[PDB]
C-alpha cells in the first residue's frame, strides 16, 4: 500500500481555508490518521479515522471523505498551524504514511 | 507375326528396320524424335526393339490410323518409349515392356511439345477408348511407367522399382522429366465416365504410385477401383508411398491390399483422398515398419486439417476391412486417419500397436465433421511403450449400447448405398470402447458446434456404461463443444482411468452427471473441468458417485446461476477432491442433497460470486478429511453460508481446517478439527448453532466493515481439548467487534482464551449476551474502542480459570470494561482487570458480580471520569480474594460491595476515593491511600462496616485541594481488634484534616491519627465519634 | 501526563549497533504496545515495527526485519530497539510511539538523532 500527497508544499494567508488532500492507492475505507508534525519534531495526533478528532485538537481541524480519497481541513489558519500534515493509513500491514505536506503562510 | 506398319520418322533422326519377320528394330541417334505409325501392333512371339543413344533417349509413337494398338509380344528399349493411340492400346497376356521409361496415352502430344522436351497430353483421344493392361510392363531402376487414358485397366503386373507409377484419367496430363527420371506428375481436368481400375499387382518399392481419377459425373458410379495388390515398400516418403485421388466427384471402391512396409526401417505414407472412399472386406492397406509404423490417411488429414490431402465427403469402412500401421520390431506405432466432411461409418480394425520390443502405440482417428458411425475395432496398444490413442470427432456423438444398430454394410446392402445414412446422431457402440479401455489404449472424444441453424449443438450424450476390466493405465476424455451429458456408469476395476470430461475451450455449455451415473476410476483421476481456461462450464450432478480411490477428483466451472451444484445423494472418494467453481449471481458451489466427500488427504473448495454465494451448501453434506479448506469471495452475498433449517454440516479434519471468505456464515455445524481456523476479512462471520471441537488451537479471526458483528457467535459449543481459542473481531461501523450471545461454552481446559476486539468509532468492543460459560486454564478479553465500549459483558457470564483472567480495555469516551449483568469470574491464582479511559469510565461494574480468585488486581485511569466505578442502587458488587487485592486509578468508588480478602490495598492519585455502603472484610492489613487534587474527598467512607480480623488498617489521604483529607461519614465502624488503625490526613489550602461527622465507631488494640492542614481543622470530629482501644490513642495535628 | 521518554543522541561509526530506549510513564505499560517509526532525511516517514508490552508480540517491516531488533522490559516500563550493521543511508530520526489499535500513535517520543 503506497500514499500520495499533494501539493508536497502549500502556502496561504492567516485564517485562509485550507485543504490538505491526501489520495490513496486504494479504497482504505476509514483507516485514515492525520499526524501533525511540528517544525520541532514533536509528532502529534490531529484526527484518527478519516473525521474524529483527537483530544488536544482545536475545533478548527475537521477531515471528510472516503475510499481512495480524503481531506483534511483546517478553517481558520493561524501561525501555530505551520508544520508538516502526514497523512498515515493503517488498513494493510505493513503501514505506511504520506508524503508530507509543509503549511507555509504567505 | 504381326509388327507395326506404316512407320515413318517425324521428327529427329532415326532408322526403321525389319533384320527378321518377328524381329523389328529401331535406331535411335537424336535425343528426341517423333514416329507416326499407320498401326501399331505387336505379335506373339514379335519383338521390338529400340537401339538408343542412351537411357534417357527419347522414342514416341503416335498411332495415326487403324484401331486399338495390339501388343501380344516383347518390346524392349534401352531408352525411354512414349506410345500416344487415340484409340487405345490394349497388352495382351504374355507381353513383357523393359524400357528406361513407358508412357501409354490415348491423349495426343504436339510434336513441337515434344522436341521442346515437353510432356504435356491432352485432347485428340477416341471417345470411350481404353488402355487395358494384361500383360508384364517393368522399367530399370529409376524407370517410370504411366497410363493416361479416359479409362485405364491394369489386369496384369507392373512393376517400376525405384521410380514412380502413376495411372491417370484425366483430361490433361503433365509429365515432368529430368536426368532421364521422372520428378512430378500433374493431372487435371475431369473426364466423362473416368476410371482406372488396377485388378493385377503393381509394385514400385523404393517409389510412388499415383493412381488419380478425375471424372465429370459418377454421382454414385466407380470412379477408382483398386482391387489387387499396390507396393511402395521402402523408406517413408514425404509424398506418400501409395496416393490415391478420387477427384472432386466419384467413389473409391477399393478392395484389394496396398502396402508400404519397410522391414528395416519406417514404413511408408499411403494416402487415400476423393469425393466417397469405401474400403471393401478384403482392404488390407498397411503401412507397418521395422523401426516404427507409416502413416494412414482415408479421405483426408489429421483432424482434416491437412491441406496437402483432398477431404472426403463420405468414408466408408466396412466390417472386416483392415488397416494396419503397428509398429513389427520395436517403434514408435503409425498414424491411421478416418475423416470425412458429411458421414463417417466406420466398422472394420485398425493396427496401431507399438513395437514389441520397445516403442510407444501410434495414434488413431476416427472423426467426421457431419454424423460418425464408429462401430469397429482399433489397436494401438504398447507391450513395452506408453498407450495409444483412438481419436474421435462429430458433430454431436451419443454412447449407444452394443452394436445392433441396424448397420448396412453386406446384409441388405446394394452396392454404393452405404453412402446413404440413416442412423442420425453419431452414435458409438460401448461394446468399442469397452475393449479400447481393455486392451490399454486410450479413449478421446471431441466435438464442435456447426453453424448456427443446426441441432448438432455439439453435446456428448453416454447412454451405456464403459467398462474397463483388463489391461495396463489408460485415459478417457470427453471434450465437446456442447453438453457433457451423462446417464451410465463409467467404471473401471482393473488398471488405472483417467477421465476428463472437459468442455470445449469457447465451450458454452454444461456438464451433466445423472441418473446415477457413478464413475469408477480404480485409482484414476477425475477432471470434470478444464482447469484455468475460463471455460465458462456448470457441472451439475445428481445421485452421481465419483469413486477416485486413489485419485484425485478435480471439478472446475463457473455458471453465472450456479456455477456447480450438487444433488441427491453424492459421494465422492478420493486422495485430494478439489472443487473449483465461479458465478455471477447465483451461487458458485451449491451442495442442496446429501454429499459425502469423504477423502484421505485434501478437500479443498473454492468460489467466487459478485452478487451470489460463492460457496453456499445446505445440504445434509458430510466432509471428512486430513485438511478441508473453503476459499470464497463474494461482494453482495455470502463466501461461505452452510445455513439450513434442517440440513447439517458434518466436517472431519484428522489434521486442520482452514476457511476464507469475505463474510463466513457457518451454522448448524458439527466440526472436528485438529487445528481449526477461520479468517473473514471483509464482513466478519457468524458461528450459530454449531459444536465445533478441536484438539489444538483454533483461531477466529473476522474483520468486518458493516454494522453486522465481527466474530457473532450464537448457541455454539467450541472445545479445545489440548490448546487454545484466539478469536480475533475488529469492527470498523456501528457493530460489536466481537459478539457473544447464547449459550456459548469454551473450553480451553489446558490452553488460553483470547477474545480480541478492535472497535471503531461508534463501535462497541467485544460484547457478551446470554449465557456465556467459558472454561479454561487462562482466560484473556481484550477490547479497544473509541466512543462504544472496549469491553462490555452485559449478559451472564461465567468464567472459570485454573490459573488466571485478564480483561484489558482502553475506551476514548465510553466505558474500557463495563459488567452490567450477572457475571462470575471465578479463577485460581489471579484476575487482573485493567482499563483506561479519557472521558467515561474506566472499570464500571454495575451488575450483580462476583469474582473469586486468590488475588485480584484492578486498575485504571480517566482524565476526567472515574477509573474504578463499582456501584449500583439495586448491584451488589462481591469480590472473595484469599491473597491480597489491589485497586489503583484515580478516581476509586466502591458502593453496595461485599468485599472479603487476606490483604487490602486502595491506591488512588489524582481523584481520590470513595467507599460508601460497603462490607469489607480483610484478615490483614486494608491499606487504603488516596491522594486528590480537587474538592473531592481524599478518603470518603460513609456506611461502611471494615473489619480487620489479625490486621491493621491503614488509610493516608492528602488533599493538595481544599477537599476534605480523610472524611469519615455515617454509620462507620472499624474493628481492628487484634492490630492498629492509623488514619493520616494532609490537608492544603483551607483544607481540613480527619473529618468524622454522623456515629463512628472505632475498635482497635492501637489507635493513632494523625493530621496535617494550614488553615482547616487538622482533626474534627464533629458529630458521634467512638474510639475503643485497649492499649492506648494517639491524635495529633497541626 | 502520557510521555515517551526516549535516549539521547547516539552516534556510532558505519556497521556498529545501538540499542535505543523508549521509556513511557503516564499511563499503563501494559495497555497499549510501542511503535517504532523512522523518518528519514527529506524522504517521508517509514514504518519499522511494533512490540507489545502485554505479550512482547511483535510485528516486523520486512525491510528491517534482519536490520532491527526489539526488546521490552516491563518492569522499567521501557521498550528496547535493538539495531545490527548500521550505514549511513539509515542515519536519520528514529520515533518509538504509543500504539493502541484504534487510536494508533496518539503520542510520540521526543526522538533520537542516529548519525552513522
Ligand atoms: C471393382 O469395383 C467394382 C464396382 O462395382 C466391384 O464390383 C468389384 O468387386 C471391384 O473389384
Ligand atoms: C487384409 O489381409 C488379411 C490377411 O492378409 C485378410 O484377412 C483381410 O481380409 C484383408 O482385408
Ligand atoms: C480388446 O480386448 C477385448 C477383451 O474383452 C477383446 O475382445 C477385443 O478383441 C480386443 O479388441
Ligand atoms: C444438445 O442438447 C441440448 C440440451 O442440453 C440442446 O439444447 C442442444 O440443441 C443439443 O445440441
Ligand atoms: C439417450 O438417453 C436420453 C435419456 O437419458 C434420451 O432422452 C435420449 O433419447 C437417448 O438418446
Ligand atoms: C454397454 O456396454 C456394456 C459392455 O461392457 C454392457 O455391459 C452394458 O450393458 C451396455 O449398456
Ligand atoms: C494419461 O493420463 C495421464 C495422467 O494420469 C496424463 O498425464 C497422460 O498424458 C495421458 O496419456
Ligand atoms: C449445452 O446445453 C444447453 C442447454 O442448457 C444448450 O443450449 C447448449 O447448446 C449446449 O452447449
Ligand atoms: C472405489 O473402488 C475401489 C476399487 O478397487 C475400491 O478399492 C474402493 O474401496 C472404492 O472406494
Ligand atoms: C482435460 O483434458 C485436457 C486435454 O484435452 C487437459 O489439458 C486438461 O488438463 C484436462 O482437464
Ligand atoms: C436423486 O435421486 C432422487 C430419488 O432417488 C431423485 O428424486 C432426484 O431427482 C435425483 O437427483
Ligand atoms: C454409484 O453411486 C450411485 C449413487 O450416486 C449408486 O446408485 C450406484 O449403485 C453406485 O455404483
Ligand atoms: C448454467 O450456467 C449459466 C451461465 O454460464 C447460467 O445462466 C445457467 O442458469 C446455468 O444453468
Ligand atoms: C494429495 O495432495 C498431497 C499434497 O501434498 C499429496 O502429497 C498427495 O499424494 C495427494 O494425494
Ligand atoms: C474463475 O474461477 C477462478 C478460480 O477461483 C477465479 O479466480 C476467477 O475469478 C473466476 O473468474
Ligand atoms: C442453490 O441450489 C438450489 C437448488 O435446490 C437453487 O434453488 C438455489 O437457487 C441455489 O442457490
Ligand atoms: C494438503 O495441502 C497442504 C498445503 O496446504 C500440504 O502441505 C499437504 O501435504 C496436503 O495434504
Ligand atoms: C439431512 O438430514 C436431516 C435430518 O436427518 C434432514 O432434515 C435434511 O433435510 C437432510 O438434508
Ligand atoms: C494435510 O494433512 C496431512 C495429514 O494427512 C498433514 O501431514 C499435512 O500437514 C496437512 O497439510
Ligand atoms: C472425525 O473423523 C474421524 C475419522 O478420522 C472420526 O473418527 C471422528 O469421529 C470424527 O470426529
Ligand atoms: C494445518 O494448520 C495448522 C495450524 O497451525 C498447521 O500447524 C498444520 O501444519 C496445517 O497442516
Ligand atoms: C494440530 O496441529 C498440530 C501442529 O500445529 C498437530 O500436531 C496436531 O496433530 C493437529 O491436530
Ligand atoms: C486473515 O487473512 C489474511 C490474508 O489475507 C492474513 O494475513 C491474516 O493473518 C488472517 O487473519
Ligand atoms: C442458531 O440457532 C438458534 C436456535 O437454535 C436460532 O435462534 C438462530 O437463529 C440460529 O442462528
Ligand atoms: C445452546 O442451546 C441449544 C439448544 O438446542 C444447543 O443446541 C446449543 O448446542 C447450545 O449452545
Ligand atoms: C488481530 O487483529 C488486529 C487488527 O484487527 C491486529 O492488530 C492484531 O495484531 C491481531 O492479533
Ligand atoms: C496462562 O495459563 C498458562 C497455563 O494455563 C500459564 O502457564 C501462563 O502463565 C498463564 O499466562
Ligand atoms: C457502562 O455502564 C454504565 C452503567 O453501569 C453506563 O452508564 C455507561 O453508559 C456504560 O458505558
Ligand atoms: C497474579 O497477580 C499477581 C500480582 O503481582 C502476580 O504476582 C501473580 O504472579 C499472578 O498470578
Ligand atoms: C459509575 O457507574 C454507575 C453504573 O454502575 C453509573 O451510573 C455512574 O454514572 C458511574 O459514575
Ligand atoms: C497473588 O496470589 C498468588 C497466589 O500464590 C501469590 O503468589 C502472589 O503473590 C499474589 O500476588
Ligand atoms: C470467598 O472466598 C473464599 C476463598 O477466598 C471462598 O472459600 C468462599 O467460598 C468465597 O465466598
Ligand atoms: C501481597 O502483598 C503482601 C505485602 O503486603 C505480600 O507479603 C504477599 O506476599 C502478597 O501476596
Ligand atoms: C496478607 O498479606 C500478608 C503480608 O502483608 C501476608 O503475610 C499474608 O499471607 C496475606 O494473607
Ligand atoms: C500508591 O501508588 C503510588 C504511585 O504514585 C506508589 O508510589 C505507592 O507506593 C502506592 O502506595
Ligand atoms: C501515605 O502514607 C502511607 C502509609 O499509610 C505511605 O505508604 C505513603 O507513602 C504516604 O503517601
Ligand atoms: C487491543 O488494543 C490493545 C491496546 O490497549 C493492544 O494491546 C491489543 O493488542 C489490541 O488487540
Ligand atoms: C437420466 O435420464 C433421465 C431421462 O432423460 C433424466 O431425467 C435424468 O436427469 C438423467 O440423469
Amino acid at each position: 500500500i503506497q500514499m500520495t500527497q499533494s501539493p508536497s508544499s502549500l502556502s496561504a494567508s492567516l485564517g485562509d481555508r485550507v485543504t490538505i488532500s491526501c489520495s490513496a492507492s486504494q479504497g482504505i475505507s476509514n483507516y485514515l490518521n492525520w499526524y501533525q508534525q511540528k517544525p520541532d519534531g514533536i509528532v502529534k495526533l490531529l484526527i484518527f479515522y478519516t473525521s474524529s478528532l483527537h483530544s488536544g485538537v482545536p475545533s478548527r481541524f475537521s477531515g471528510s471523505g472516503s475510499g481512495t480519497d480524503y481531506s483534511l481541513t483546517i478553517s481558520n489558519l493561524e501561525p501555530e498551524d505551520i508544520a508538516t500534515y502526514y497523512c498515515q493509513q493503517y488498513s494493510n500491514l505493513p503501514w505506511t504514511f504520506g508524503g508530507g505536506t509543509k503549511l507555509e503562510i504567505k | 507375326a504381326n509388327l507395326p506398319t506404316g512407320g515413318q520418322i517425324v521428327a529427329g533422326s532415326g532408322s526403321i528396320q525389319t533384320p527378321s519377320g518377328n524381329q523389328m528394330n529401331i535406331h535411335q541417334n537424336s535425343q528426341n524424335m517423333v514416329a507416326n505409325w499407320n498401326s501399331f501392333d505387336i505379335g506373339k512371339g514379335n519383338t521390338v526393339q529400340f537401339d538408343q543413344p542412351s537411357s534417357s533417349a527419347v522414342a514416341l509413337n503416335r498411332v495415326v490410323g487403324g484401331g486399338e494398338s495390339q501388343i501380344m509380344g516383347n518390346l524392349k528399349a534401352n531408352g525411354q518409349v512414349f506410345l500416344v493411340n487415340p484409340n487405345g492400346v490394349l497388352f495382351g497376356e504374355g507381353a513383357s515392356v523393359s524400357t528406361s521409361g513407358f508412357v501409354a496415352s490415348t491423349r495426343d502430344i504436339k510434336n513441337d511439345d515434344f522436341m521442346n522436351r515437353r510432356y504435356t497430353f491432352s485432347g485428340g483421344q477416341k471417345a470411350g477408348a481404353a488402355i487395358v493392361n494384361q500383360g508384364e510392363l517393368t522399367t530399370n531402376a529409376g524407370g517410370y511407367i504411366v497410363l493416361a487414358a479416359d479409362r485405364v485397366s491394369n489386369s496384369g503386373t507392373i512393376r517400376t522399382p525405384g521410380g514412380k507409377t502413376v495411372l491417370a484419367a484425366s483430361e490433361r496430363i503433365t509429365l515432368q522429366l529430368d536426368n532421364g527420371g521422372l520428378m512430378s506428375v500433374q493431372v487435371t481436368g475431369d473426364v466423362v465416365n473416368a476410371l482406372v481400375e488396377n485388378r493385377g499387382l503393381v509394385s514400385a518399392r523404393d517409389g510412388q504410385v499415383y493412381l488419380t481419377a478425375l471424372g465429370r459425373g459418377m454421382l454414385m458410379n466407380t470412379v477408382l477401383n483398386v482391387s489387387g495388390v499396390v507396393e511402395a515398400s521402402g523408406m517413408h516418403r514425404q509424398d506418400g508411398n501409395i496416393v490415391l485421388d478420387g477427384g472432386d466427384s466419384g467413389v473409391v471402391h477399393l478392395s484389394g491390399t496396398l502396402q508400404a512396409d519397410n522391414a528395416s526401417g519406417q514404413g511408408g505414407k499411403v494416402v487415400v483422398q476423393g469425393k466417397n472412399i469405401l474400403l471393401d472386406k478384403g482392404s488390407n492397406i498397411t503401412a507397418t515398419g521395422g523401426q516404427g509404423g507409416g502413416e494412414v490417411y482415408v479421405g483426408g488429414g489429421w483432424q482434416g486439417k491437412d491441406s496437402n490431402i483432398r477431404n472426403a465427403d463420405k468414408v466408408v469402412m466396412q466390417g472386416g476391412a483392415r488397416i494396419d500401421v503397428s509398429a513389427t520390431q520395436q517403434g514408435n506405432g503409425g498414424t491411421a486417419v478416418l475423416w470425412s466432411d458429411s458421414y463417417t461409418n466406420f466398422h472394420g480394425q485398425i493396427g496401431a500397436k507399438g513395437g514389441e520390443t520397445g516403442g510407444n502405440g501410434g495414434r488413431v482417428e476416427t472423426s467426421s465433421h457431419g454424423n460418425l458411425q464408429a462401430f469397429g475395432t482399433v489397436s494401438a496398444s504398447a507391450k513395452k511403450g506408453k498407450a495409444g490413442n483412438w481419436l474421435l470427432d462429430s458433430a454431436d456423438i451419443t454412447i449407444v449400447n452394443g452394436s445392433n444398430v441396424s448397420k448396412t454394410e453386406t446384409t441388405q446392402s446394394p452396392p454404393h448405398t452405404q453412402f446413404a445414412p440413416t442412423a442420425a446422431g453419431s452414435a458409438v457402440s460401448n461394446t468399442s470402447i469397452n475393449n479400447r479401455l481393455n486392451n490399454g489404449t486410450s479413449v478421446t472424444i471431441l466435438t464442435h458446434r456447426t453453424r448456427t441453424g443446426t441441432a448438432q449443438g455439439g453435446n456428448i450424450t453416454v447412454n451405456a456404461a464403459i467398462n474397463k476390466g483388463n489391461g495396463s493405465d489408460v485415459n478417457l476424455t470427453l471434450q465437446a463443444g456442447g453438453n457433457i451429458t451423462v446417464n451410465n456408469s463409467i467404471t473401471s476395476t482393473e488398471g488405472k482411468l483417467n477421465v476428463n470430461l472437459s468442455g470445449a475451450r469457447t465451450s458454452n455449455g454444461s456438464i451433466t452427471i445423472s441418473n446415477n451415473a457413478n464413475i469408477t476410476t480404480n485409482g484414476g483421476d477425475i477432471t470434470v473441468g478444464t482447469t484455468n481456461t475460463s471455460n465458462r462450464v456448470n457441472i451439475s450432478i445428481n445421485n452421481t458417485t465419483l469413486n477416485a480411490s486413489n485419485g484425485n477428483i478435480q471439478l472446475t466451472g463457473t455458471g453465472t446461476d450456479s456455477g456447480i451444484l450438487f444433488a441427491g445423494n453424492n459421494r465422492l472418494t478420493a486422495s485430494n477432491i478439489a472443487l473449483t467453481g465461479n458465478s455471477t449471481s447465483g451461487n458458485a458451489i451449491n451442495l442442496t442433497g446429501t454429499a459425502t466427500l469423504n477423502a484421505t488427504n485434501n478437500i479443498t473448495l473454492t468460489g467466487s460470486s459478485t452478487s451470489g454465494n460463492a460457496i453456499n451448501l445446505k445440504g445434509n453434506n458430510t466432509l471428512t478429511a486430513s485438511n478441508i479448506t473453503l476459499t470464497g469471495e463474494s461482494t453482495s452475498g455470502n463466501a461461505i453460508n452452510h445455513t439450513d433449517t434442517t440440513g447439517t454440516t458434518t466436517l472431519n479434519a484428522t489434521n486442520n481446517i482452514t476457511m476464507q471468505g469475505t463474510r463466513v456464515q457457518i451454522k448448524h455445524s458439527n466440526i472436528t478439527a485438529g487445528n481449526f481456523a477461520l479468517n473473514a476479512t471483509v464482513a466478519g462471520s457468524e458461528i450459530s448453532n454449531t459444536t465445533l471441537t478441536a484438539t489444538n488451537n483454533i483461531n477466529l479471526a473476522a474483520k468486518t466493515n458493516s454494522a453486522s458483528s465481527g466474530v457473532y457467535l450464537k448457541d455454539a459449543r467450541i472445545t479445545s481439548t489440548n490448546g487454545s481459542i484466539t478469536a480475533n473481531g475488529t469492527a470498523t461501523a456501528n457493530g460489536k467487534a466481537t459478539h457473544l450471545d447464547g449459550n456459548v461454552t469454551l473450553n480451553a481446559s489446558n490452553g488460553r482464551i483470547k477474545l480480541t476486539g478492535n472497535g471503531h468509532g461508534s463501535a462497541s468492543g467485544i460484547l457478551f449476551a446470554g449465557n456465556n460459560r467459558l472454561t479454561a486454564s487462562n482466560i484473556a478479553l481484550t477490547g479497544n474502542s473509541t466512543s462504544g465500549n472496549a469491553i462490555n459483558l452485559t449478559g451472564t457470564a461465567t468464567l472459570n480459570a485454573t490459573n488466571d483472567i485478564t480483561l484489558t480495555g482502553s475506551s476514548t469516551s465510553g466505558n474500557a470494561i463495563n459488567l452490567t449483568g450477572t457475571a462470575t469470574l471465578n479463577a485460581t491464582n489471579n484476575i487482573t482487570l485493567t482499563g483506561s479511559s479519557t472521558s467515561g469510565n474506566a472499570i464500571n461494574l454495575k451488575g450483580n458480580n462476583t469474582l473469586t480468585a486468590s488475588n485480584i488486581t484492578l486498575t485504571g485511569e480517566s482524565t476526567s471520569g472515574n477509573a474504578i466505578n463499582l456501584t449500583d442502587t439495586t448491584g451488589t458488587t462481591t469480590l472473595n480474594a484469599t491473597n491480597n487485592i489491589t485497586m489503583q486509578g484515580t478516581r476509586v468508588q466502591i458502593k453496595h460491595s461485599n468485599i472479603t480478602a487476606g490483604n487490602f490495598a486502595l491506591n488512588a492519585t489524582v481523584a481520590g476515593s470513595e467507599i460508601s455502603n460497603t462490607t469489607l472484610t480483610a484478615t490483614n492489613n486494608i491499606n487504603l491511600a488516596a491522594k486528590t487534587n480537587s474538592a473531592s474527598s481524599g478518603v470518603y467512607l460513609k456506611d461502611a462496616r471494615i473489619t480487620s480480623t489479625n490486621g491493621s488498617i491503614t488509610a493516608n489521604g492528602t488533599a493538595t485541594a481544599n477537599g476534605k483529607a480523610t472524611h469519615l461519614d455515617g454509620n462507620v465502624t472499624l474493628n481492628a481488634s487484634n492490630g492498629r488503625i492509623k488514619l493520616t490526613g494532609n490537608g492544603h489550602g483551607s483544607a481540613s484534616g480527619i473529618l468524622f461527622a454522623g456515629n463512628n465507631r472505632l475498635t482497635a488494640s492501637n489507635i493513632a491519627l494523625t493530621g496535617n492542614s494550614t488553615s482547616g481543622n487538622a482533626i474534627n470530629l464533629t458529630g458521634t465519634a467512638t474510639l475503643n482501644a485497649t492499649n492506648d490513642i494517639t491524635l495529633t495535628g497541626s | 501526563e502520557v510521555q515517551l521518554q526516549q535516549s539521547g543522541a547516539e552516534l556510532v561509526r558505519p556497521g556498529s549497533s545501538v540499542k535505543l530506549s523508549c521509556k513511557a510513564s503516564g499511563y499503563i505499560f501494559t495497555n497499549y504496545w510501542i511503535h517504532w517509526v523512522r523518518q528519514r532525511p527529506i524522504q517521508g516517514l517509514e514504518w519499522i515495527g511494533n512490540i507489545d508490552p502485554s505479550e512482547s508480540e511483535t510485528h516486523y517491516n520486512q525491510n528491517f526485519k534482519d536490520k532491527a531488533t526489539l526488546t521490552v522490559d516491563k518492569s522499567s516500563s521501557t521498550v528496547y530497539m535493538h539495531l545490527s550493521s548500521l550505514t549511513s543511508e539509515d542515519s536519520s530520526v528514529y520515533y518509538c510511539a504509543r500504539g493502541t489499535a484504534v487510536v494508533d500513535f496518539d503520542y510520540w517520543g521526543q526522538g533520537t538523532t542516529l548519525t552513522v
